[PDB]
RNA sequence: GGGGCCUGACUGCGAGGCCUGCAAGCCGAGCAGGGGCGAAAGCCGGGCCUAGUGAACCGGUGGUCCCGUGUGGAAGGGCCA
RNA sequence: GACCCGGUGAAAUUGAACUGGCCGUGAAGAUGCGGCCUACCCGUGGCAGGACGAAAAGACCCCGUGGAGCUUUACUGCAGC
RNA sequence: GGGAUGACCCCAGGCGGUAGGGGAGCGUUCCCGAUGCCGAUGAAGGCCGACCCGCGAGGGCGGCUGGAGGUAAGGGAAGUG
RNA sequence: GGUGGAGCCUGGGAGUGAGGGCGCGAGCGAUAACGUCCGCGUCCGAGCGCGGGAACAACCGAGACCGCCAGCUAAGGCCCC
RNA sequence: GCUGUUGGGAAGCAGCGCCAGAGAGGGUGAAAGCCCCGUAGGCGAAAGGUGGGGGGAUAGGUGAGGGUACCCGAGUACCCCGUGGUUCGUGGAGCCAUGGGGGAAUCUGGGCGGACCACCGCCUAAGGCUAAGUACUCCGGGUGACCGAUAGCGCACCAGUACCGUGAGGGAAAGGUGAAAAGAACCCCGGGAGGGGAGUGAAAUAGAGCCUGAAACCGUGGGCUUACAAGCAGUCACGGCCCCGCAAGGGGUUGUGGCGUGCCUAUUGAAGCAUGAGCCGGCGACUCACGGUCGUGGGCGAGCUUAAGCCGUUGAGGCGGAGGCGUAGGGAAACCGAGUCCGAACAGGGCGCAAGCGGGCCGCACGCGGCCCGCAAAGUCCGCGGCCGUGGACCCGAAACCGGG
RNA sequence: CGGGGGGAACCUGGGGAACUGAAACAUCUCAGUACCCAGAGGAGAGGAAAGAGAAAUCGACUCCCUGAGUAGCGGCGAGCG
C-alpha cells in the first residue's frame, strides 16, 4: 500500500508532492481493467455489416423445373441458399455490440488504471506550461525539460487547448482532454501526463 | 499495466460448440439422429402427446375479473421493524420509499419482529401483536393521504 | 468478417495426395478414392504390425522343427527338453542357431532329449 | 420479441414460496351424485413434481 | 336368518401408509361438533369384498360473511353445495 | 445401311477396377467371401443370358391427423329465390 | 500420497464404442497490440522436402516459383474448416 | 462382508421410445417358419475389432490405449494345402 | 530535405538537419511528416435557391357589475335494429363511429364517468384551420472488428443488356501486360495462322482475355515393372533392379509368399445384386434479436440498477431513478401478517419463517466490539456459455391455397 | 385562374385475401398483413377536450422510454393485448 503522485517543477518552486486515496497503487484486477475495454473498444463498433438473404436477394419464385421426371435433382427459387447465385444462410446484421457495463465499475476501473500508472512512476501531474502558445517546436522542448524524451509513448490529459495544440500532432504523444478520461488510453500509453485541473475532475468523477 | 495483457480472465469460454467435422457433436449435428426435430418440435413446455395436456386441473382463481378491468384499491406493503432498526429519528414514508422499501408501492403498513427501537413510526395501519412491541416506547401516526 | 474457404482445403487434400503416392489409377490422383484406399491401408497395417509379430514365431518354428528333427526328434518333444530341463532360452526367433551354430544347436538338443533320460 | 405469460396456467394454479406449484385437487365440479363426505371434502390444494417445472416455466414474467 | 330401536348413506379434519410417469384410485387409527344403539365394553364417516364409470372448459339451481369499475345499491361474478 | 479407307465427329451412362466358371455362403439370386476348376497379353465383327443392366426419388399397395377434382338427405355457411 | 504446492517426480487402478453428455487443442477471416515489427538481400500465394517440434489437427525450417504486400506474443469478434 | 467409473440428494444437457439372434419357461401357429407375442438371461445393436467355426451380426474363446523379429495360453487343432 | 549507398527503379539502409494548429490518406519505378495531390487551420459569390436564426411592418386582439332571460352548429342529440373500432369474440357491454326506422332541445339544456337508477363530479358534439418534435431514402457526402470478381447490387466490364418467352415476365457470362508501349523494324519457314532469331524490358515459362497459376484432364522423355495368369487394388515380410550418402541408413519400383468384403446413408442386419456419387476446383447447412432458465467470471450488497433522452467526443464519456427486479407470505377475495387459509375450534393439517461464521484484526475498557472475508442471510447488474420460448430459427425439396395482372 | 400525368421508400383514406397457427377444423389466428384503388408532400396524419378517470386530480396532438406481456380479451384453446 503505496500513494504518492509526483509534479514537475511549476514555476521557480521545486517538485512538489501530493496525493490521496486508494487511487495510486491500491489493489488492481486486470480482469475488471479488461471488461471496461471490450466495452469501450466494444461500443465503438460501428457494426455496418450485411448480407441479403434469400428472401432479400433480386431473383425470382418461379420454380426452376418441375418438381418430378426431370433426372435433375429437385429445386425451388434459383435463390435458394445452395446455388451459386446465392443467398446467404445467417449472414450478418446491421447490430449494436454496445452493452450497458455497471456504472460502478466504469469506475474502479478508471481509478484502477491511473493505479497502474502511478506504482510504476510514469504517472505524473504538471500545473504550468511554459512553452505553450500552441506550437509543436514550442512543446517538444517542454519535455525533454520534464523528463519526456520520446522513449515512451505518452497520453496528455489538460483542460487547455493550447496545449493539446502541441502535443496532438506528435506520434509517441496521445492528446486527449479531462472530460474524455477513459481507461482504453491510459492503457495503450506507456507514460501518463495530468494537469491538476483535468485531475481536479478526476476524483469528483471517481470519489 | 502493459497493454496487450488486461486478458479475459479464467472463465469467458467463448467456446461456443460448432457441431460439424469427424470427431466431437457432428454430422447429424451434436443432437438429434430420428425426426421431427428438424425445424421445430411443439413445446414441451405445455405441450403434446394430443392428450389433455395436464390441463385437466382447473381454476380456483375465482374472479379472474370482469371487462371493465381490475378495481382500483389502496395497496398495503408491510414492513418489517427488525429491517427499520436501520436508522434511528422520525421514521416516515418518503425517507422510507428512497430508503428501502414500498417504491411508490402506494401505502405502507409495518409490523415485522425482533426488537423495535424507541422511537417514532408514520404508518398507515399497524399489526395487533406487532405492535404490543411498541407498547415498549415509541410513536404511532395513523391514518392520512389527504 | 467472412472466412472464405481459400487456401486451407487444397492443403489438407494435397495432404492425402502425398500419402497416396504409388496407387493404381485414382486411388492417387482423387482426394477421394485416395482418402479411402488410406482408410484401408490404416487398418491393414495396424493389424499386420500384430500379424508380422506372429508371422515370424512361424518362420522361426518351421525352422526349429526341421533341424532338431534331421538329428533326431520332433518339435513337440523338442521345447519339452528345453523346458523341462529348464533352459527357457533359445526363443524361437534365437534358434537361427539351427542355421548359425549346428554344433553349438546339436549340443543343446543332446541335453534337450537328455533331459529325458 | 418479450414473452408472454400463459393465462390458462396463471388463472388456475399457484406459484409459492419455496418454488413450488399448487393447485385444486381435480375430481369435484360435478361428478358427484353421492361420493361418501369424505371425497367430496379432501379437496384443498396439492402439487406436482418434473410437471410444475414444466408450469414455472410459462409464469416467468408474473414470476 | 329373525327381532327392537334407529339414520354414523354424519359436519370439520386427518397421523401413517398401499398404488403410481402425471392425475387418479384405495385404506385409515385418532381429535372436535352433535347424535344412534348398548348396562357396559364399545361399535357406527353406508353396503362381506374387488365392476356399477367420465379431467377440465361452458352453463343451471340453492346457499354465503367475499369483489360491486367516482359513492350508495344494483347487473355480473367468487366461494361452499 | 451394317463392314474397310480418307474428312467432320456426338449421346445416355459413369464409386473406383487389376471385372472368369462351379458347389457353398452371405441381408435369403456374388466378378468382389470360402473351396475347387479353369485361364498367355490386346483387339475387331457379331448375339443378347448376367452385371438384380439404362431410363423415370413405383403410375400398384400402404403410410401422411398431405393435396386436389367430383357427390350427396355429411357439417357449416353464401349467391339466388 | 509428495507436500521447500515443485500441475515436477513416485504407488495403484482405468483407457473397444453408435445415438449422445462432457473436456481440452489446431487452422480460417476480421480487430486492439500498430505513427510499432517483418520486406525487393524477396510478402502473401504456389511448387517440392526422406529434415525438425505436436498423439492430432497442425507448426517450423530449406530450395524453387512469384513479384508486393504481411503481421508475434496476449486477447477480441465471427459469413470459421 | 463388499471403497466400486457402486450408491443416495439437487440441478444443466441428452438421445431412445422400428430392435435382432441364441438359450430357457409359456401363449399363438401345425410343440411348421431366419414366424409371432410375453417372461429371465445373454450377445449383436454400438465389439462387421482380433482367434476358432472352410466362408458367416449375434455359436465356442475373448472386452482391441500404442510399439516389440520375446514368452504362457483360451476355443479349436497337431498328414499335406 | 539534400546527399551517399543497394538496384532496372529508393521512399529501403546510412550521415547530419528540419516543419508541425498540418505524423489523415492517397500517389510517386519498392517502404517518404519534410518530393507531388492533400491534411490542420483560415479566407471566398456578380448570379440562383435557402431564410423571423435577428429587428421592423401591419393582420388581428384591447374592458369589470347589476337586470332580462333573445343565440349557442338537425334528420343531428337520443332510443330501437343491423355492423364496425377498442383489450372486449353476446358478454353485466358502456364508450366512439353509422346503413335503417322513429325523432328533440338551446344551459331548469345536453354528452360522459363500462347496463341501469339516485347522489357527486367532468366536458360542451353535430363548421373549419393549425407550425415544431415522428416516418422514408432515388441522389449527395461521411465512417465500417462490410465483401473482394462463384463475394459484393442482377450489373466493378456499353446489363435490366445478350439471350428466353406471343405477353406479363424471366434474366446471363464477362475485371488484372509493365514503372513505362518500350506491344516486337527487319530477316528466315508459310497462302495465312503460327512460329525461329534479332530487337524492347530488371523480368517475355510479363508478348498482348498477357500477374499469380493450383487440381481434374492430355502428351514427350527417362528410371523400376509386367504376356501360366485370380482382383475393393492395399498391407506386412523377405528378395532383384535404379538412385542421393564417408556410413549406420533412406528413397522409387515390384517378383514371390502372408492377411484383407469400397466410402457414405439408412438399417435388427449392407461388400452387398439397398441409397447417393464421373473426376477436380470453388459456393454450400445449428445464426442473430428480444424474453426465460440453469451454470459460470467479475461489480456492489438493505441492496442492486438504469430506460428514453440531455450536455461531451467524433473511435472519450457523463448525466439521467420514470422504472424493474429483491427486502414476507397466506387467502378466491375482503383481508390478516411471522403468520395465514379451511374451521365453531389457545383440533388438526396445507403452503410459510426461525440463518449463520472459520475469524483476519483491534480501542490494550481482561470487552471479542466488530471491520472484513468466502461472498452470504439474499439478491441484483453487466459478461460468457448450455438448453427453452417468438420469430422463415440447421440447409435444400412439394402436390397445393390466395391476390393483382 | 386551376386540374390531368410522373415519383424508390415513407403517408393517409376506400376496399381487402389465402397459405399458415390451432399439431384435423368452422368461431379465433395469420390480419386489417400482402395486394388493388384514391389522394397529399417533403413529409403525411393528427390537433386545443361533448377528452381522461377517482386524484380538493389532469389539461391540444403527434413521438420515444416506461407502465406491461400489466388490466383484461379468449372453441378462457391456440393465442391476442
Amino acid at each position: 500500500m503505496k500513494e504518492v503522485a509526483v509534479y514537475q517543477i511549476p514555476v521557480l518552486s521545486p517538485s512538489g508532492r501530493r496525493e490521496l486515496a486508494a487511487d495510486l497503487p491500491a489493489e488492481i484486477n486486470p480482469h475488471l481493467l479488461w471488461e471496461v475495454v471490450r466495452w469501450q473498444l466494444a461500443k465503438r463498433r460501428r457494426g455496418t455489416a450485411s448480407t441479403k438473404t434469400r428472401g432479400e436477394v433480386a431473383y425470382s419464385g418461379r420454380k426452376i423445373w418441375p418438381q418430378k421426371h426431370t433426372g435433375r435433382a429437385r429445386h425451388g427459387d434459383i435463390g435458394a441458399p445452395i446455388f451459386v447465385g446465392g443467398g446467404v444462410v445467417f449472414g450478418p446484421k446491421p447490430r449494436d455490440y454496445s452493452y450497458t457495463l455497471p456504472k460502478k465499475v466504469r469506475k474502479k476501473g478508471l481509478a484502477m488504471a491511473v493505479a497502474d500508472r502511478a506504482r510504476e512512476g510514469k504517472l505524473l501531474l504538471v500545473e504550468a506550461f511554459a512553452g505553450v502558445n500552441g506550437k509543436t517546436k514550442e512543446f517538444l522542448a517542454w519535455a525533454k525539460e520534464a523528463g519526456l524524451d520520446g522513449s515512451e509513448s505518452v497520453l496528455l490529459v489538460t483542460g487547455n487547448e493550447l496545449v493539446r495544440r502541441a502535443a496532438r500532432n506528435l506520434p509517441w504523444v496521445v492528446t486527449l482532454a479531462p472530460e474524455g478520461l477513459n481507461v482504453y488510453d491510459i492503457v495503450r500509453t506507456e507514460r501518463l501526463v495530468m494537469d491538476l485541473d483535468a485531475w481536479e475532475v478526476f476524483q469528483n468523477r471517481i470519489g | 499495466d502493459l497493454r496487450p495483457n488486461p486478458g479475459a480472465n479464467k472463465r469467458r469460454k467463448r467456446v461456443g460448440r460448432g457441431p460439424g467435422s469427424g470427431h466431437g457433436k457432428t454430422a447429424t449435428r451434436g443432437h438429434k439422429g430420428q425426426k421431427s426435430r428438424s425445424g421445430g418440435l411443439k413445446d414441451p413446455r405445455r405441450f403434446e402427446g394430443g392428450r389433455s395436456t395436464t390441463l385437466m386441473r382447473l381454476p380456483k382463481r375465482g374472479m379472474q375479473g370482469q371487462v371493465p378491468g381490475e378495481i382500483k384499491r389502496p395497496r398495503y406493503q408491510g414492513v418489517n421493524l427488525k429491517d427499520l432498526a436501520r436508522f434511528e429519528g422520525e421514521v416516515t414514508p418518503e425517507l422510507l420509499v428512497r430508503a428501502g422499501l414500498l417504491k411508490k408501492g402506494y401505502r405502507l403498513k409495518i409490523l415485522g419482529e425482533g426488537e423495535a427501537k424507541p422511537l417514532k413510526v408514520v404508518a398507515h395501519a399497524f399489526s395487533k401483536s406487532a405492535l404490543e412491541k411498541l407498547k415498549a416506547a415509541g410513536g404511532e401516526p395513523v391514518l392520512l393521504e389527504a | 468478417p467472412r472466412a472464405k474457404t481459400g487456401v486451407v482445403r487444397r492443403r489438407k487434400h494435397k495432404k492425402i495426395l502425398k500419402l497416396a503416392k504409388g496407387y493404381w489409377g485414382l486411388r492417387s490422383k482423387s482426394f477421394r478414392k485416395a482418402r479411402e484406399t488410406l482408410f484401408a491401408a490404416g487398418n491393414y497395417a495396424y493389424a499386420h504390425r500384430k500379424r508380422r509379430k506372429r508371422d515370424f514365431r512361424r518362420l522361426w518354428i518351421v525352422r526349429i522343427n526341421a533341424a532338431c528333427r534331421q538329428h533326431g526328434l520332433n518339435y513337440s518333444t523338442f521345447i519339452h527338453g528345453l523346458k523341462k530341463a529348464g533352459i527357457e532360452v533359445d526363443r524361437k526367433n534365437l534358434a537361427d542357431l539351427a542355421v548359425r551354430e549346428p554344433q553349438v544347436f546339436a549340443e543343446l538338443v543332446e541335453r534337450a532329449k537328455a533331459a529325458q533320460g | 420479441p418479450k414473452m408472454k405469460t400463459h393465462k390458462g396456467a396463471k388463472k388456475r394454479v399457484k406459484i409459492t414460496a419455496s418454488g413450488k406449484v399448487v393447485a385444486m385437487k381435480t375430481g369435484k365440479r360435478h361428478l358427484n351424485w353421492q361420493k361418501s363426505g369424505k371425497e367430496i371434502r379432501q379437496k384443498g390444494r396439492k402439487f406436482v413434481l418434473a410437471k410444475p417445472e414444466a408450469e414455472r416455466i410459462k409464469l416467468l414474467l408474473p414470476y
